[PDB]
This record gives C-alpha cells, sequence and structure tokens, in this order.
C-alpha cells in the first residue's frame, strides 16, 4: 500500500504536493505523477509545513492539475549502475534514451551521494600528456585530477573537449563518462555518431564510453540533476571496480545556472547577480564527488561557459579553486586565429613545478611565461605609438613573443574542417626541447608565419623553406 | 635634411598615433557606457531584494 | 457556474490577472475573458490562479467570468499557412479570413532527441555572394544573423527568402524551402511594407509571417517565436524543409524581461531574469535535420540578434551565440562604407554548414575564407610600407572586397556566382579599375549568359566543377577582360 | 513543556524552523532526532531559526529538536597538534579521539585595550622579501591578498615549514605552533598540503581546522572562530600561534548563504549588514598579551582574494581596514620572475621594523624606499633616454636587489642566511655580477660562509644584532667570495 499525496500548487519547475497522512517522503526522494504520455518524476526539495512538501519537476508540468495524484518511490533518482550501461545513451532519471530496449543493469544506485570523507582523499601528481601543446608546456593537467575549459561563447571549448577526447580517450585503458549538461542536442548526436565510427562505442560488442545527456531542450530540472546521474555511473567505476574512470563534462555551468531557474520559485532571497544563495554549496555537493580515492581514480575534463566573457562571474569564479588545471580560453586569442585559444597566461596548473615536470620543462616554462609577460606588459605602447618607440632590448624580446605566441597554435584532428590542415599532435618531451631553442634565439632570421598552425621544431623549419622561395 | 627628415617622421608617427589613440578609445567609450549601466543597474537589484523582505 | 470550469476575477494589474476557482485547469492552459482576451494559466496555487494576460489589462475586470479552454497554448498549423500573416496565437490578421489548418501544436513542443537527428549537408542557398562562399548554412543548421541597428540584418534572411523562389516553382519536392518569418516588437506598417515586397517578387505564395508588433502585449511577443515553430515544425515533421527567421530575439527578451519583472522574478545581468538563456536554447533547439528514419524533414533557424555599438559580449548575444551553430555577423563601420552585406569574414562563422557547401562553390572560394580574413592582416598594417610583395594581396583583397558587394533584392544562382569567384580569387580583375568591378558583373554575366549557357547550365547541373570546365570558364574570363 | 525540545515547522536548504525550544538561548548547539547539529540563530515570536551543521536530507517536518543548553564551543589543547578536525573540533583525520584540555566557546570578546603589549617579536616567515620587507610580529594581523594562483597560500605555508627551526627545541618562548584553517578549499588540497607538512615534519607542531567546499555554510562560517579558540589556548597559556586564515573570502559567502536563507534582510552585494563586524571580531582576537597575561601571541594571517585584481571590492576593503598591513600579491608580477609576487610599494607591515631581528634591520637599511626610488626610475627609462652615472646605478643595483629577493617554495631561509645576501646587495658586492647570475651567487655564497666563515653566521644567530665587528668580518668576507 504505497504512499500517495496530491498537487497543491503549480509554477514552473515548481510542484507542491501535499501528503494526508502524517508520514512525508524525505527530502530528495523521487515522486511520480501518471501522465498520458508516461511519467513526470519530481524530487521533493524541502518540507513547508502544513503536511506539504516542495518539489522540483525533472520534465515540463504542462498538463498538471492541482489535485493530481502523486506517488513516493521512497528513494532518491536512481541510475542503472554497471557495465551494462557502455554503449547506451541515458537520461537524467536513468531511462535509456537510445531506443536500445531497456538497460539490464544487476543495479540501481541513487544519484546524491556523499562526497568521500578526508580520510579517503589519495593525493598524487602524474602528468597526463594530452599532445596539446600549450597545456603539456605551460599548465599540464593530472591523471586523477580536475581539468577545466574556461571560455565564452564560441571561443572553442567544445571542440577542445573534442581533442581531449580524441587523444586519451580512445586508447586509455579504464572507461569514460559523457555527460551533456544544457549543451546541444545536435552536438550530442554528433559525439554518438563518432564515437560508433571510431570503435569507442560498439553497439555489437564491448564498449568504452557509457552516455548520459540533458541538454539546452530541457527544464531547469533536468539540467540540475543529469550531472549527477553521469557522476554516480562514474563513481561505481571508480568505487566497486577500481577502474581508471574518464569524465567528461560539457557544460558544468549549465547545471549552477539550472539551479538559479529554481531558486526563486523555490522562494530564495536572491544572492549576487540573481544567483542562488547556495551557489557554492552545491558546487562542493558535486565537485566533491568527482575525486580520486584510495579505491579508485577520476581524471575529469569539464567545460565552463562564461557568461558575458566575464571570469569573475559567480559561476565560473566559484568553479575555479574546484580544479587541478585550468585553461582559460580567450576570445582576443581566438580573434587572431591562434588555436586552441588558450591564454599562455592566465591558464594554470598545479603540476608546474620541478619535482613533477622536471626542471628543464619548468626553466623553459617560466622563460615561456616571462617573454610572452613582456609583450603583455607593453601593449598599450605597441598599440599607440608602435615597435619603433621600443628599446632594442624589448622590440628583440617581443620579437620573440610574437613567434613563441603563434608557436602554441596547433592544429586539432577534430577541427580539421577549419585548419585545412593534418591534425598534429605533439609530444610533451618535443614541446620542451622546440620552446627551449626558440628561447635561445637561434630561430630569429626566421619570419613568423612559419611558427603559425604547426607541430615541433622540424615542422618550423618544413615551413620556412617552402615560403623563402 | 636628416632634421627634416625626422620632421616629417615625427608628423607621421604622430599622425599614425592620434589615429591609433582614437581607436582606444572607441573601445574605452563604450566598454564606459556599459560598466557606467552595468554599475547602476546592480546597485538597483541590491536596492530592490533589500525593499522586498 | 462550476468552480472546476469557470473562475471569478480577484484582482488584475501588471499583465497578470488573479482567478479564484478554475478548479481543473492544467497548467499553461488558454482561458477565455468576458471580453474575448485570452490568457495563459502560469502560476496555479491553494485558492486562486495567476494569469497571465495576451493583451491590454484594461481588457478584464475584477469580478469577470473566465472560462476555461481545456487546451494548452497552441497554434494550428499546417501546408494552408502559406502565404497567411497571422498572430502569435495564430488568429489571421491579412483580412484573407478563417486559417485552413491541418490541426493545432502546442506552443512549447519538446525538440527532436539525440536519436531523431542526422548531420546537415544540404544547402540553403541565399543567394548572397558572401554568405554562400565564406559562411554556408545548411538545411537544419541554426546560423545566427548578429549586428547592430540598421546593419541589413533583415536584408540577409530577406533576401535569403526571395531567392527560394528558384526551386519552390519546381517538381522537385525536395529542394523547396518553405519560409516562417517572424516579427517580434517590429513596427506595425514595416512588417505590412515587408510582406509587400514577398508579394511583388511572388514570394509570398511559400512563406508565412507570424507578427507580435511593437504595441501588443509583451506575452504575445514573448509567445510569438514559439507558436513560429510549431507551424515552421509541421513541414520538418512531414519530410519537408521549412526555415524559420526569428527578428528579432532582442526584442523577445526584451518582451520576456517585461513579463518577468512584472511578475516579480529576480533581475539578474542587465535586469534579465534568470532563465533568458532557457527561453531561446528551447526555441532553437527544435531546428533539426531529421534522420531519414524520421522522414528527413529539416527546420533551419536565423534568428537575429541587435547589438549595441559593435559589443558581442552582451548577456544575450553571447547567449544565442552558445545555441546557435555559427554567425554572420554584419558591421556598422563596413555598412557605413559600402560593403554590403556588410559581412564581417573574421567575425563570422558557421559551424556545421561546412557539409552543405555547393561544392563549385567550395572549389572557386577555397581558403578565400582565410584569405580575406587575412587580407584584413595587411590592411590593418599598410596604414607603413609600400611593399611590391604586399599590394598584390592588397589588390587581391581590394577587389574582392569590391566582388562581394551586392545590391538588395538581387539574389544570384550558383551558376552566376562561381565565375564570378574564379574571375576574383584568380586575380583577372587586377588590372581593371575599382570603380568598374560593379559594371563588369553586370557585363560579365550578360556576356556569359549571351555565349556560354551551356557551361552555366553544367554548373547547375552538376553542383561540381570539371577540370574540364575550368579549363573552359579560364578562357571566357580572360576573352572579356580585354575588351 | 515545550522548553527544551522542540518540533519542526519547516525545513530545506540547510535550515530548520523549530516550534517550541521555548528556554533556548540564542547561538546555542541544537540535537536533531535524525542525528544532525544545528545552532539557533533566529529568535521569534511564533519558532526558532536553525542552521544545520551537515545535511537536511534526513529532517522532517514535525520531527524533534533537542536543547544542549551550550553557547556553541571547541575542545581545546595541545592535545590537538598535529591533528585535522572539523569545525566543531571532530576528528576528521580518522585517528580516533582528540584529547582536550578544555572547551573555548566559538564566539570569544578579544582582549582589551588594557590586557595587552606592543609587538616586538618577529614571526619569522624565511621568505626574504618578507622578512626583510614586510616583517610579521608577534601578536600581528598581516592579511595576504591577491588574485587566484598568486601565491597566497605559498607565503602562509613556507612561514609554518620555518618554524621547525625553533619548534624542534628546547625553548618554548620562540616556539610558535600554528593552525592552518581551510575554507571552501576543497577536501584533496586540504590533504595535499598536510601531505607537504609531514614531508617537511611540520605537522606535528600545526593543527589543521578544515570545513570544506561540500561541508554546510554553517560550518565554513563558524571554522575561523571555533580555529581562534583552538588557537587562543596557547595565547593564553604563554605560548606562541600563529593562524592562517585561508580563506576570509570563502567565510564570508557562507555567511551570506546562511543569512538568506534565514531569510534576514541582504545588504551590499547580498552581503549580511554585519559581514565586516564578522572579521573584525575574528581578527581582533589575535593579539599580544600583557605579561600580567603571559605573553602569549596570537599572530593572524588571513587570506583575501580578489577578482581581476580589484581590491577595492566590498570583503578586501573590510579586511585591509582590519589588520595592521597587507602582502600583495600580483599575477603580473609572478610571471615577471618575481616569486614570491609581492608588490613592494603596495605591501606594507604597520608593527613595522618594531618586530625584525636587528640583524636584518641594519643590513636592510632604506631597502624598501630605494626599491621605490628603483620603480620611479624604471618608468623614466621606459620612455627610451640614456641617463647618467648615478641614475643607472641605482637602476642596476636594484634590479638585482629585486633578483636577490627572489626565492623558491618550500625554502624558508634563516636569518643569519639572509642578513649576507642582503648586506652583499646594499652595499654594491653585486653591481658587478650578472643578472642571470644571482641565484647561483646565493647558494655558493651561503655554503662559502657555512665552511669557512662559519664564525660570522654562528654569531648572528646568537647576538641577533650587529657589531662593528661583525661588520667589518662581513665586508672582508664578501669582498672575498666575490673576486671567486
Ligand atoms: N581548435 C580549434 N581550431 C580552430 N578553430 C576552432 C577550434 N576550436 C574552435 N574553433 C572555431 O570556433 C568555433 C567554436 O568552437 P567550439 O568548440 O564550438 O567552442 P564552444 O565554446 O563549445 N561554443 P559554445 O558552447 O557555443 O559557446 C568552431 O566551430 C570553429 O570555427
Ligand atoms: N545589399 C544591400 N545594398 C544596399 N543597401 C542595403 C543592402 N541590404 C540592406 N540595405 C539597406 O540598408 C538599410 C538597413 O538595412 P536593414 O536590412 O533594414 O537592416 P536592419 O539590421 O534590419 N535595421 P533595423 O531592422 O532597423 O535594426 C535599409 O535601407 C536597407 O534597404
Ligand atoms: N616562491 C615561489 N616560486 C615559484 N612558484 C611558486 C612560489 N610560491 C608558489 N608558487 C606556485 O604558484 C602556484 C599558485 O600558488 P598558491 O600558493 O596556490 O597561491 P594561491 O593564491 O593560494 N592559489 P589558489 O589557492 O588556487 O587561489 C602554485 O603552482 C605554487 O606552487
Ligand atoms: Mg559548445
Ligand atoms: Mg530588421
Ligand atoms: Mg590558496
Amino acid at each position: 500500500t504505497p504512499i500517495t499525496g496530491k498537487v497543491t500548487a503549480v509554477i514552473g519547475a515548481i510542484v507542491d504536493v501535499h501528503f494526508e497522512q502524517s508520514e512525508l517522503p524525505a527530502i530528495l526522494n523521487a515522486l511520480e505523477i501518471k501522465t498520458p504520455q508516461g511519467k513526470l518524476v519530481l524530487e521533493v526539495a524541502q518540507h513547508l509545513g502544513e503536511n506539504t512538501v516542495r518539489t522540483i519537476a525533472m520534465d515540463g508540468t504542462e498538463g498538471l492539475v492541482r489535485g493530481e495524484k502523486v506517488l513516493d518511490t521512497g528513494g532518491p533518482i536512481s541510475v542503472p549502475v554497471g557495465r551494462e550501461t557502455l554503449g547506451r545513451i541515458i537520461n537524467v532519471i536513468g531511462e535509456p534514451i537510445d531506443e536500445r530496449g531497456p538497460i539490464k543493469s544487476k543495479l540501481r544506485k541513487p544519484i546524491h551521494a556523499d562526497p568521500p570523507s578526508f580520510a579517503e582523499q589519495s593525493t598524487s601528481a602524474e602528468i597526463l600528456e594530452t599532445g596539446i601543446k600549450v597545456v603539456d608546456l605551460l599548465a599540464p593537467y593530472a591523471r586523477g585530477g580536475k581539468i577545466g575549459l574556461f571560455g565564452g561563447a564560441g571561443v572553442g571549448k567544445t571542440v577542445f573537449i573534442q581533442e581531449l577526447i580524441n587523444n586519451i580517450a580512445k586508447a586509455h585503458g579504464g572507461f569514460s563518462v559523457f555527460t551533456g549538461v544544457g549543451e546541444r542536442t545536435r552536438e550530442g548526436n554528433d559525439l554518438y555518431r563518432e564515437m560508433k565510427e571510431t570503435g569507442v562505442i560498439n553497439l555489437e560488442g564491448e564498449s568504452k564510453v557509457a552516455l548520459v545527456f540533458g541538454q539546452m531542450n530541457e527544464p531547469p530540472g533536468a539540467r540540475a540533476r543529469v550531472a549527477l546521474t553521469g557522476l554516480t555511473i562514474a563513481e561505481y567505476f571508480r568505487d566497486e571496480e577500481g577502474q581508471d574512470v574518464l569524465l567528461f563534462i560539457d557544460n558544468i555551468f549549465r547545471f549552477t545556472q539550472a539551479g538559479s531557474e529554481v531558486s526563486a520559485l523555490l522562494g530564495r532571497i536572491p544572492s549576487a547577480f540573481g544567483y542562488q544563495p547556495t551557489l557554492a554549496t552545491d558546487m562542493g555537493l558535486l565537485q566533491e564527488r568527482i575525486t580520486t580515492t584510495k579505491k579508485g581514480s577520476v581524471t575529469s575534463v569539464q567545460a565552463v561557459y562564461v557568461p558575458a566573457d566575464d571570469l569573475t562571474d559567480p559561476a565560473p569564479a566559484t568553479t575555479f579553486a574546484h580544479l587541478d588545471a585550468t585553461t582559460v580560453l580567450s576570445r582576443g586569442i581566438s580573434e587572431l586565429g591562434i588555436y586552441p585559444a588558450v591564454d599562455p597566461l592566465d591558464s594554470k596548473s598545479r603540476l608546474l613545478d620541478a619535482a613533477v615536470v622536471g626542471q628543464e620543462h619548468y626553466d623553459v616554462a617560466s622563460k615561456v611565461q616571462e617573454t610572452l609577460q613582456t609583450y603583455k606588459s607593453l601593449q598599450d605602447i605597441i598599440a599607440i605609438l608602435g615597435m619603433d618607440e621600443l628599446s632594442e632590448q624589448d622590440k628583440l624580446t617581443v620579437e620573440r613573443a610574437r613567434k613563441i605566441q603563434r608557436f602554441l597554435s596547433q592544429p586539432f584532428a577534430v577541427a580539421e574542417v577549419f585548419t585545412g590542415i593534418p591534425g598534429k599532435l605533439v609530444r610533451l618531451k618535443d614541446t620542451v626541447a622546440s620552446f627551449k631553442a626558440v628561447l635561445e634565439g637561434k630561430y630569429d632570421n626566421i619570419p613568423e608565419h612559419a611558427f603559425y598552425m604547426v607541430g615541433g621544431i622540424e615542422d618550423v623549419v618544413a615551413k620556412a623553406e617552402k615560403l623563402a622561395a | 635634411q636628416g632634421y627634416a627628415a625626422e620632421i616629417s617622421a615625427r608628423r607621421n608617427a604622430m599622425d599614425n598615433a592620434s589615429k591609433n589613440a582614437g581607436d582606444m578609445i572607441n573601445r574605452y567609450s563604450i566598454l564606459y557606457n556599459r560598466t557606467r549601466q552595468a554599475v547602476i543597474t546592480n546597485e538597483l537589484v541590491d536596492i530592490i531584494t533589500g525593499a522586498s523582505s | 457556474a462550476n468552480l472546476n470550469e469557470t473562475g471569478r476575477v480577484l484582482a488584475v494589474g501588471d499583465g497578470i490577472a488573479r482567478v479564484f476557482g478554475l478548479n481543473n485547469i492544467q497548467a499553461e492552459e488558454l482561458v477565455e475573458f468576458s471580453s474575448g482576451v485570452k490568457g495563459m494559466a502560469l502560476n496555479l496555487e491553494p485558492g486562486q490562479v495567476g494569469i497571465v494576460l495576451f493583451g491590454s489589462d484594461r481588457l478584464v475586470k475584477e469580478g469577470e467570468l473566465v472560462k476555461r479552454t481545456g487546451n494548452i497554448v497552441d497554434v494550428p498549423v499546417g501546408p494552408g499557412l502559406l502565404g497567411r500573416v497571422v498572430d502569435a496565437l495564430g488568429n489571421p490578421i491579412d483580412g484573407k479570413g478563417p486559417i485552413d489548418a491541418a490541426g493545432r501544436s502546442r506552443a512549447q513542443v519538446k525538440a527532436p532527441g539525440i536519436l531523431p537527428r542526422r548531420s546537415v549537408h544540404e544547402p540553403v542557398q541565399t543567394g548572397l555572394k558572401a554568405v554562400d562562399a565564406l559562411v554556408p548554412i545548411g538545411r537544419g543548421q541554426r546560423e545566427l544573423i548578429i549586428g547592430d541597428r540598421q546593419t541589413g540584418k533583415t536584408a540577409v534572411a530577406l533576401d535569403t527568402i526571395l531567392n527560394q523562389k528558384r526551386w519552390n516553382n519546381g517538381s522537385d519536392e525536395s529542394k523547396k524551402l518553405y519560409c516562417v518569418y517572424v516579427a517580434v516588437g517590429q513596427k506595425r506598417s514595416t512588417v505590412a511594407q515587408l510582406v509587400q515586397t514577398l508579394e511583388q517578387h511572388d514570394a509570398m505564395k511559400y512563406s508565412i509571417i507570424v507578427a507580435a508588433t511593437a504595441s501588443e502585449a509583451a506575452p504575445l511577443q514573448y509567445l510569438a517565436p514559439f507558436t513560429a515553430a510549431s507551424i515552421g515544425e509541421w513541414f520538418r515533421d512531414n519530410g519537408k524543409h521549412a526555415l524559420i527567421v526569428y527578428d528579432d530575439l532582442s526584442k523577445q527578451a526584451v518582451a520576456y524581461r517585461q513579463l518577468s519583472l512584472l511578475l516579480r522574478r529576480p533581475p539578474g545581468r542587465e535586469a534579465y531574469p534568470g532563465d533568458v538563456f532557457y527561453l531561446h536554447s528551447r526555441l532553437l533547439e527544435r531546428a533539426a535535420k531529421l534522420s531519414e528514419k524520421e522522414g528527413s524533414g529539416s527546420l533551419t533557424a536565423l534568428p537575429v540578434i541587435e547589438t549595441q555599438g559593435g559589443d558581442v559580449s552582451a548577456y544575450i548575444p553571447t547567449n544565442v551565440i552558445s545555441i546557435t551553430d555559427g554567425q554572420i555577423f554584419l558591421e556598422a563601420e563596413l555598412f557605413y562604407k559600402g560593403i554590403r552585406p556588410a559581412i564581417n569574414v573574421g567575425l563570422s562563422v558557421s559551424r556545421v554548414g561546412s557539409a552543405a557547401q555547393v561544392k563549385a562553390l567550395k572549389q572557386v572560394a577555397g581558403s578565400l575564407k582565410l584569405f580575406l580574413a587575412q587580407y584584413r592582416e595587411v590592411a590593418a598594417f599598410a596604414q607603413s610600407d609600400l611593399d611590391a610583395s604586399t599590394k598584390q594581396t592588397l589588390v587581391r583583397g581590394e577587389r574582392l572586397t569590391q566582388l562581394l558587394k551586392q545590391n538588395q533584392y538581387s539574389p544570384l544562382a550558383t551558376e552566376e556566382q562561381v565565375p564570378l569567384i574564379y574571375a576574383g580569387v584568380n586575380g583577372h580583375l587586377d588590372g581593371i579599375e575599382l570603380s568598374r568591378i560593379g559594371e563588369f558583373e553586370s557585363s560579365f554575366l550578360s556576356y556569359l549568359k549571351s555565349n556560354h549557357n551551356e557551361l552555366l547550365t553544367e554548373i547547375r547541373e552538376k553542383g561540381e566543377l570539371s577540370k574540364e570546365l575550368l579549363a573552359s570558364l579560364k578562357s571566357a574570363t580572360e576573352s572579356f577582360v580585354a575588351t
């Protein structure tokens, strides 16, 4: 004999349900309403008193009537965990959205879980070679670490994640998890068709990745929770399978944004900028679950939208501290045709330290950062008065930054349609050895355009001979 | 001659300087007219929130 | 009078009406008031319903009867809507009588998911030398037109529609592009004068105008693009191809802010509500190319955003830029000078329309895309040297800049374009005066049509350029340039 | 009777509204029947507003909430040393029960006008640029402020790492116990930090009080106060604690979350009206007590994070108001090689030379003012002009003094190592040396003194000052090394 309530109130994604018995459903429980189509899932968010609870709907509330009977599932939204999720595509609510029947997995874990304790923390320092030059040279990513890609509209985030997938995922050993959050349904379809056509997803055999989608056509409920589904699946592999897990989220901002769409309907006094007062804690609860523990390891790449190209917006602002490596994509850089549009100076790693990368690597990285910086400190004068009003020392260091600046641009394999160039992939040792030399002033005679959109050092020589005659 | 060569390089470098300094004044006039509005709007949101409760 | 089916108005102001009863109303259900004005049940509470009016508040009094509809906000759709002009609730306003409709889709419909789509590959042909060579638009794509006030934004959308006449007279059912032009917050006259322009060019017959103008209540303007989407979706759902133009989403977002502030939602960035990204996202996500398993039908969106003083980092510009599949950015500085379409190439991109470019364009426009973004390099640093090396680029560029200039209401076929870009790219204009480049086109295209109509028919038929046809294009251009 | 117990009326967002509790005190700890603890901050006629120190998921309308009878507090005592605890002092290193000397409340009054004494003792940080230019004394509050990733923690951390020099000895007055408060940091970073602390064997004289990113905002709000109380035990008993509040930005933000959910009407940038008092009362507790009180000190090093170098922002202005000076860190300077990335012209220590070993004071005469002269000059140089001798001489000196003040992380330096390098710098002995060789000059010169002139470094470490006999010896020593 189940636990029934009736809908008292509906505003947008927020549904107030009254419970006739004094046994009220716990906070975070999934409730259900039978619809004409299938099932509408509500999550309990708060107890309002007078035997009513406030809920967030996981789908559009069109058609809901005051009075509607409401079921209590007696548990938080669960998701199929296990290997039977690989190559399948999945709802925020676990349901399989790739038509390919039911995910016949042996278990179903709640999407809400308590992050690992302080005792359960497992700290390392191991470089994840991405093959992308700027990363490996100046801001190297960390295996088991957390990686955020900050960028405004259309600067390069998704294509960057795509190269990260293409480079590291295909041959990784462990299992990946991609979770689309508040982005393009089209991009999902594009990625799905990709993973089939690269053998990472195999319909007629074994697979490497699990797919979870909640995109920008979805109500803010889905967009708020789907990142936890994706996550829960990635936790089972980490914990109950010891697996080194690749988790990919695109985009993590859409989760905070989602939560700021309900906040007021949930009756909260807004904080700075309109955001929910709980912005930092909602982030703590999610982020602090993506982590390398003693049982397993979770390397994750997350795209971070920056609204109105404002890095100081409470959202991306708050995200910075959750990450071991950040790479910031800059419009001003992308508008110069440099790609990845990575900001060599505003991007950061925990691992840019001689203990991890080797003294040489460090020295070279630092001297490169020093060079770029001196150009950047001189921009106001270059722009108004030009190169000819610099001292010759600076004029020399500028001329060299200009070259390194270009030498950091790289053709990506997935960006092959916009560059019209075979996507080069450069090894960390090569990058280190190539930049070291450019610092020593061995290639000053070489015009700038030769360093542009190439691979390692030999490719510049190849382009320099190609251009003279 | 050198001196006249110079006077004609100076009124050229400065001609190009004013033409380029004015390009930055276009960027910073617009960004200002923006940041000025943003300031006023955000103080106004603070005031409206403080005036509900 | 049922309290379940009927209601009494408690209060009415600021666009909202509060009604007591309506105990069997649905969330988001249309209602009818005493005076005929309709509304939507937005917020459903114990003891009262909050209803947003689709018209002036003058039209609803306290104590008034309100009847349920049963229906969630919706419109009539179907093929019977071509050559019609409705308002946001699908009400006919062209005076041409009842809308003949195949039925009623909802206003808020969910977008087809990951499965039911295929990638874009078919050309939406704009007939605009700049768009089709440098920012190709696919059938199912979403390409944003973005630029300041009065920069030929509408002009791109409009000339795209007037270019469809080409196949929208034909027998082939598949290359037909039915149109939907959505007017949000525009002047009533502009929209009437715009129809008249579709009428004169005989384009009105394959298009649908949905209008919520400057004076109409905000929720009507808020609503207009959605009920336009459903109207468009019909074609997408029934194996056909509709093109939707949202003109513009700026004004829709403004309408939506009004609605939001009157409803007392927390104002965020530029006093827009938290959910303004979502407003557009759910809209523009309903554009898709469908998989053959779903009938291959395609919706294509060309939303228009208006920047302020060229600033693309504003909230609403960056939101839609992060929904759409690219931007055609039109520039006040170019438009001032004459370069119209003022397509700032550097700052313009198509993200999926690559596959959708007619090969013959792609061939003569080979890296014209990345050259022009780089003629922009020297041209901004030459105003410093008289270099012989970099003067041919400045004379390819300058000629090509005049080559992509275009009159309005003058869209061109693919076949008319490829030889113009051949004459540019391969340098056949370098000796011809700048002030005669516009006279070269018109003389050249006539010379082409009068003699070499064998070559012109062939580009159209294949969609490719055979090495034979390129070795011939060489002869006809050199021959005309010498005289 | 609904005096000692109450019933939840509504709950969500980590807030609970409780009926009854009619004899509860403002700020008392409560216990929910579900297990979760909380704290009464709103006593209104109808009800009590309570913030929880955990999840709410297990709380329900009607549930029964129970008085503890106690204003929120923590275990204190030397027993906490080498340990990692949560906001309320619960052991989170999973090493079993803390032993407590006693229990201070979280919110203690600061020592008044009277029970104090002027700071006159070095908190030797072992960083050349800090100890020489912006010296920190026992009882001071010195703000570390900068954008993200500028090296703020590294300053605090290198300081803890340096106290090993004294903490290993018999002598208690010189020993300096360390409390590092982590607020809003993620667990893996706090972990990584204790791991660095053990590698240097610094954890033994430390206490980590950590209320991390996933923990209830009221835990984050409370952490720096309980940590203050844990730190106070040393001060109140004639020992010396250093407390690092990393960082007060994140704390203010929790305080904001806690208050908006309690529905207290917001203020500037939604912060609570009293967000200044939040820090002012925290940081006033850091003090140097009088003789009558056993001379114990609490030195605070709060951390603040700015956005786009905006030191005019709301919270950073509050905290600058409060502290005795600040160290400003800048990304611009970090990428120029200057590490720690200290902005020498903006950073100050109001305590000043008053708490700085005379040896270092003497060699760093007008070093900071000269570095000021060096700044103005390298701006007169920028607009393209070769100048005269004296002007290019200060352009040479200041360029090398800067280089001298560069310093590897986890490499704090002893005073007797610092005095020589500085002496060498200010007196011209480096002007002859090529710039890209100053680093290798330092360590070689150090190793030269340890083996050969150990006499001097032993004497400087012992006598703290510099006699003319040590100046003449140093002049004769340095000049000797210069000619390799
Ligand atoms: N690595 C790259 N090399 C060259 N061009 C690129 C690269 N990455 C992105 N671009 C160009 O910029 C466009 C946008 O890149 P994309 O990867 O979609 O960024 P994004 O931040 O995900 N966009 P959005 O989510 O809409 O804000 C691409 O379609 C290309 O035209
Ligand atoms: N290719 C073209 N050549 C010459 N003139 C043009 C061209 N395209 C548009 N125009 C004219 O430029 C003016 C403004 O263009 P329009 O298409 O209305 O831009 P808009 O962005 O819609 N301006 P508005 O809608 O008022 O913000 C009109 O007089 C157009 O007729
Ligand atoms: N003296 C130094 N020399 C060179 N690198 C340093 C030095 N001190 C710190 N770093 C490095 O600078 C980076 C950031 O310093 P950190 O101490 O984390 O400052 P922070 O401002 O606390 N960063 P966060 O807490 O992430 O905002 C780390 O990679 C440090 O290892
Ligand atoms: Mg994207
Ligand atoms: Mg227009
Ligand atoms: Mg820190």
